[PDB]
């Protein structure tokens, strides 16, 4: 179990660590998160009292080096910084937990939330979404654009999530313009699976990295990207049983987890009556269907 | 984006395009079998691919071979529309080459666009315009030259005949569509009105009889009559 320590909280503001969250008051000694689980990724997410625009937060992994929050005067954010002292950062953080200013990742024992909506991201593969080399953990915002949004502009601060566009070359093969348009399952299986992620996981991860950056931080282009991979999924005649299954998982603890006010902005009308109701593998989301018909049946 | 009554003289400006309507590629009679269930039976249709600017029609002939052993035919209507599309752009020397496309119907869009990729320069545009293309094989020699296809074939005509020597495109066009317009609200009438005069024919390589100027007034008085009648008795006004 991992720690990670806040200099200071100088600025009022909510935080969160995964699904959880926590209102920290004005100079309200607050030091830090213990009993991290180890062995997934993690996100600590920042919305300050007075700013209900911008929504950040830090993607990390505890086993890639030890890392604690210091709220920035200048910049106005609390930022995640490595201490590479690794004496320097136990002797921080066991005269934090001495003092019990530090919260616990409030981990119910029979809960697997945190591990299915991250079953398949890692935090090399964060890292290549959001390019920034000299830090071991991934700043991600409200406010941030993807790769495909700026096609259509500061390429530092982008989202690298994969271009996924039904009308592209990429898409659709000369001479099987039809059959590639109605049945994806060549873009999907040999162009996205094969291709460019090279097996299912990495697909998975990024779907689902995608759907956290949109629930995490209303991240427009995040939830168009996970969207995306649904739907070629869902509109692809062809896929392995395994990956069917996975998903249906996959997308129901999304579902799942989803705050029950945001089901409007986050979820997309026409690619879930699609997927659920008309493509392909309408009948192989059960799971994802019931969930879906009983909690949100008016965007159906 | 979408042509519609502001955007109309368009058109006629000097940027190539073309209409695409796809409403009789896929033509089928309605019959019933030995065993009294329905079945249908294609005949030839034809893509009615016009410059409105200059009358040249590329009418691309469906032979109904091209649906032999083929399921969901109305949607690859749309897709053989759209394959055949590219085909004659790809067909055009470049300079010749439209800059826009605009497909009559909207579930156009989508085939084209995607048997386009290959001209990202080429915008495919929606109409809400009521264009009465459908009507063209109400045009005598189009639907002969249709029907009796026994191959897929390109024909080429001029819409306009030879209008346009005194005419503008704006016009000539706005005489096409209420011809055409004439002929889909009620195909006899219309037709009665274009050959009630045995002494005005139509040349060998025209369409439409050759009627003097005064007599094309006339014409389009009696079709503008034609449609405003149909239209009450359509509706009791």
């Amino acid at each position: 179990m991992n720690t990670v320590p806040f200099t200071s909280a100088p600025i009022e503001v909510t935080i969160g660590i995964d699904q959880y969250s926590f209102n920290v008051k004005e100079n309200q000694p607050f030091h830090g998160i213990k009993d991290i689980p180890i062995g997934h990724v993690h996100v600590i997410h920042f919305q300050h009292a007075d700013n209900s625009s911008m929504r950040y937060g830090y993607w990390f992994d505890c086993r890639m080096g030890n890392f604690y929050i210091q709220y920035d005067p200048k910049d106005g954010l609390y930022k995640m910084m490595e201490e590479r002292d690794g004496a320097k950062f136990e002797n921080i953080v066991h005269n934090f937990k001495e003092r019990q200013m530090m919260v616990s990742y409030p981990k119910i024992d029979e809960d697997d939330t945190w591990y299915n909506l991250t079953e398949f991201v890692q935090m090399d593969k964060i890292r290549k979404i959001v390019r920034k080399d000299e830090n071991q953990f991934s700043y991600v915002d409200s406010s941030m654009t993807t790769v495909q949004e700026n096609e259509l502009s500061d390429p530092a601060h982008s989202l690298n999530y994969t271009v996924i566009n039904f009308k592209s070359r990429e898409a659709i093969r000369p001479g099987h313009e039809m059959e590639d348009f109605l049945d994806k399952s060549y873009y999907l299986n040999t162009v996205m699976l094969q291709g460019i992620f090279k097996n299912s996981s990495n697909y998975f991860g990024e779907l689902q990295f995608a759907f956290l950056n949109a629930m995490f931080f209303g991240n427009y282009g995040s939830s168009l990207q996970w969207h995306a991979m649904i739907e070629l999924i869902c509109s692809s005649a062809t896929v392995p049983k395994h990956m069917l299954d996975k998903l249906d998982e996959i997308l129901y603890y999304q579902i799942k987890t989803l705050p029950e006010q945001y089901s409007d902005i986050l979820l997309n009308e026409r690619v879930w009556n699609i997927c659920l109701y008309s493509s392909f593998q309408k009948n192989s989301l059960h799971n994802t269907e019931k969930i879906m018909e009983n909690k949100y049946p008016e965007l159906l | 984006g979408a042509m519609n009554s502001s955007n109309y003289a368009e058109l006629f400006n000097n940027d190539i395009k073309l209409f695409v309507d796809d409403t009789n590629v896929y033509r089928v009679t309605v019959h019933k079998t030995f065993e009294g269930n329905v079945a249908t039976k294609a005949i030839n249709g034809c893509i009615f691919t016009l410059n409105p600017k200059t009358g040249h029609l590329f009418l691309k002939i469906i032979h109904t071979s091209v649906w032999a052993g083929q399921k969901r035919l109305s949607q690859l209507a749309k897709w053989k529309t759209a394959e055949e599309v590219s085909a004659l752009v790809r067909s055009l020397p470049k300079e010749e080459q439209p800059k826009q496309i605009i497909v009559t119907r909207k579930a156009m869009l989508d085939p084209l666009e995607v048997h386009m990729l290959d001209f990202p320069n080429i915008a495919i545009r929606p109409t809400e315009l009521r264009l009465p293309f459908s009507a063209a094989m109400s045009i005598d020699k189009l639907s002969d030259v249709v029907m009796k296809a026994t191959e897929p074939q390109m024909v080429l005509f001029n819409i306009y005949d030879d209008w346009l020597d005194r005419i503008s495109s704006y016009t000539a066009f706005s005489r096409l569509t209420l011809l055409l317009r004439a002929l889909k609200t009620n195909e006899e009438s219309a037709k009665m009105i274009l050959l009630s005069d045995p002494t005005i024919t139509i040349k060998s390589y025209h369409l439409w009889p050759s009627f003097t100027d005064e007599q094309w007034i006339t014409i389009e008085s009696q079709m503008r009559d034609l449609i405003l009648t149909e239209y009450g008795r359509k509706y009791n006004v």
